C-alpha cells in the first residue's frame, strides 16, 4: 500500500521532496502524516494532512517543511527546505482509518496510524 | 489494539480499549468549554471501559458540529502516553440506551401487545428508529428466538406469533436510522407474561 520516495542524501542547508503513494481513496479521505525516528528516539510527528486539506506541523519544523496531496495523481508530498543535520532520520509517512480523524493536530499524533510506510532514510551532512 | 467508543445521543460516551496498567480516557470537544476524563476499569480480561458523563443524563450536551477528540494516555512511570486516539463525530457513533419501562398492554391466547419507552433522546430520535423484538418460549433459547425487525414510529408492538397458556419473555432492541458506525442498543430487560388460556 503505502509506498515512500524521494528519500536520499544532501548537504546542509538543501532541499528535498518525498513523496508517498497510496490508494485514490486515502488521498481523498484520511488523515495522512510524515513521521520521523532518529536512533536511539521514537516515532514523532512531522507534518499531518486532515480530509479537508487543513495542516499542521511539529515545531521543530514549522515553516521549512509543507505538507500536500494530488489526487489527481493519489500522492502525498513532503517538500522540506532549509534541512539541517537535526532532520536526519528515517521519515515515515502513515494513512488513518476513514472516519477517525477531522484535525491536523490529531493526524500529528504517531498512535493514531496502524498503516505505515516501510520508511526513508534522509542523511544531512553538518554544514 | 482496538479503541470504540460510543454516544448515548445525550450526555453520555462509553469507551472500550483493549490492548495486547493505569490508563484514562480524556475527551477534548473542539471549540467547548470543558475537558473531562475517566479510568479505565478492567471489563473482561480483555479489554478495558469508562464512561464519559458529559452533563444530566436528558441534557443534550452536543450536536452534529461538535468534534471530540478521544485519547487513551496510559502511566508511563511519570508520563502519560498516548496509545490511541480518534476524533469522535458524535451522531456517527449511536448507541442508545435500551428500551425501558415494558409493560403488558394486553394479553390474549395467540397474541400480545407490549409496549416500551425510548429513554435519554429528544423526541427527534423516537421518529427516526428502528427496532428488533424476540421471545422465548419453554424449550427454547434466546438465541433460537424468532426475530421481529421494525422501521416505525411506534413504541409498541401486538405480537402474533403465540401459543396459549405459556410462559414467555420478551426483550426489545432500538437503533436510529443514523450515523456510519451506529450500532444496537443492548437488548432490554425480559419481559415476563403468559398467554390466556384457549377457550
Ligand atoms: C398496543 O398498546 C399501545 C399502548 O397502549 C397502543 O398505543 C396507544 O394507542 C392509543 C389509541 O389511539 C393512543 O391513545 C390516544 O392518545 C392520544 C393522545 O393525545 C389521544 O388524542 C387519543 O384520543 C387516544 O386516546 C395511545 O397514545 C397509544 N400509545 C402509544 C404509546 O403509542 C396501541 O394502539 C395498541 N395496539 C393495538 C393493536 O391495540
Ligand atoms: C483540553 O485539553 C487540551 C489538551 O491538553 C493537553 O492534552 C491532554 C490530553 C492532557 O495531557 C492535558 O494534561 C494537556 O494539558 C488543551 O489544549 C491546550 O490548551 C493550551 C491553552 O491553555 C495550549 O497552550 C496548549 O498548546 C493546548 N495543548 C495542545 C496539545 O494543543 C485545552 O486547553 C483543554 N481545554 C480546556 C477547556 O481545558
Ligand atoms: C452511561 O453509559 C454507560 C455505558 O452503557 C452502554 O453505553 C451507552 C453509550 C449506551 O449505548 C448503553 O445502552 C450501553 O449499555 C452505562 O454504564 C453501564 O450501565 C449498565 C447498567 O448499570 C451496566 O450493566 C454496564 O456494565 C455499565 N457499563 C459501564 C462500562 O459502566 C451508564 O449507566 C450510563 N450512564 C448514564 C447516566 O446514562
Amino acid at each position: 500500500q503505502l509506498q515512500e520516495s524521494g528519500g536520499g542524501s544532501v548537504q546542509a542547508g538543501g532541499s528535498l521532496r518525498l513523496s508517498c503513494a497510496a490508494s485514490s481513496y486515502t488521498i481523498s479521505s484520511v488523515c495522512m502524516g510524515w513521521f520521523r525516528q532518529a536512533p536511539g528516539k521514537e516515532r514523532e510527528g512531522v507534518a499531518g494532512i486532515a480530509p479537508d486539506g487543513s495542516t499542521g506541523y511539529g515545531d521543530s519544523v514549522k515553516g521549512r517543511f509543507t505538507i500536500s496531496k494530488d489526487n489527481a495523481k493519489n500522492t502525498l508530498y513532503l517538500q522540506m527546505n532549509s534541512l539541517k543535520p537535526e532532520d536526519t532520520a528515517m521519515y515515515y509517512c502513515a494513512a488513518a482509518s476513514p472516519g477517525r480523524c477531522f484535525l491536523p493536530r490529531t493526524a500529528l499524533e504517531p498512535a493514531l496510524y496502524y498503516n505505515w510506510g516501510q520508511g526513508t532514510q534522509v542523511t544531512v551532512s553538518s554544514g | 489494539s482496538q479503541f470504540t467508543c460510543f454516544y448515548n445521543s445525550r450526555a453520555n460516551i462509553s469507551c472500550v480499549w483493549s490492548q495486547d496498567t493505569s490508563c484514562q480516557v480524556h475527551a477534548w470537544p473542539d471549540r467547548r468549554r470543558w475537558n473531562q476524563t475517566c479510568e479505565l476499569l478492567p471489563v473482561s480480561q480483555a479489554s478495558w471501559a469508562c464512561n464519559l458523563i458529559l452533563g444530566a443524563p436528558d441534557s443534550q450536551k452536543l450536536t452534529t458540529v461538535d468534534i471530540v477528540t478521544l485519547r487513551v494516555l496510559c502511566r508511563e512511570g511519570v508520563r502519560w502516553r498516548v496509545m490511541a486516539i480518534q476524533d469522535f463525530k458524535p451522531f456517527e457513533n449511536l448507541r442508545l440506551m435500551a428500551p425501558i419501562s415494558l409493560q403488558v398492554v394486553h394479553v390474549e391466547t395467540h397474541r400480545c401487545n407490549i409496549s416500551w419507552e425510548i429513554s435519554q433522546a429528544s423526541h427527534y430520535f423516537e421518529r427516526h428508529l428502528e427496532f428488533e423484538a424476540r421471545t422465548l418460549s419453554p424449550g427454547h433459547t434466546w438465541e433460537e428466538a424468532p426475530l421481529l425487525t421494525l422501521k416505525q414510529k411506534q413504541e409498541w408492538i401486538c405480537l402474533e406469533t403465540l401459543t396459549p397458556d405459556t410462559q414467555y419473555e420478551f426483550q426489545v432492541r432500538v437503533k436510529p436510522l443514523q450515523g456510519e458506525f451506529t450500532t444496537w442498543s443492548p437488548w432490554s430487560q425480559p419481559l415476563a407474561f403468559r398467554t390466556k388460556p384457549a377457550a
